[PDB]
């Protein structure tokens, strides 16, 4: 019984991790390693890393 | 006859105003769609923006 609690607590983190993304980009779900907003009017960015939680 | 001459060169004198005015008239809206132009460059080059936003 606990492990198939176990089982299923990890299938339950595995698709919360896939859910975690905002218009169709995330920061959580591995897909990409960096997302660079803008800093200033020239273009520079402010580069703000990955956290894969899957 | 000098004196009458001048007319024509006040004449053309005021249509090369006319024309620089015309040119400003365009060069306004230029401007504001080169302003806008840049925006949404700048605007584009975010990674964080999903493909029908740049599209």
């Amino acid at each position: 019984a606990l492990k198939a609690d176990f089982e299923s607590l990890r299938d339950q983190l595995q698709k919360a991790a896939t859910n975690a993304k905002f218009n169709g980009v995330s920061l959580a779900d591995g897909s990409t390693t960096k997302l660079s907003f803008l800093a200033n009017e020239d273009g520079s960015n402010f580069t703000v890393t990955a956290q894969t939680l899957s | 006859a000098t004196a009458s001459s001048l007319n024509s060169v006040k004449d053309s004198l005021q249509r090369g105003q006319s024309t620089i005015d015309v040119a400003l008239a365009a060069g306004d809206t230029i401007t504001d769609l080169l302003t806008k132009m840049k925006e949404k460059a700048l605007a584009a080059s975010d990674t964080s923006l999903n493909t029908a936003s740049f599209n």
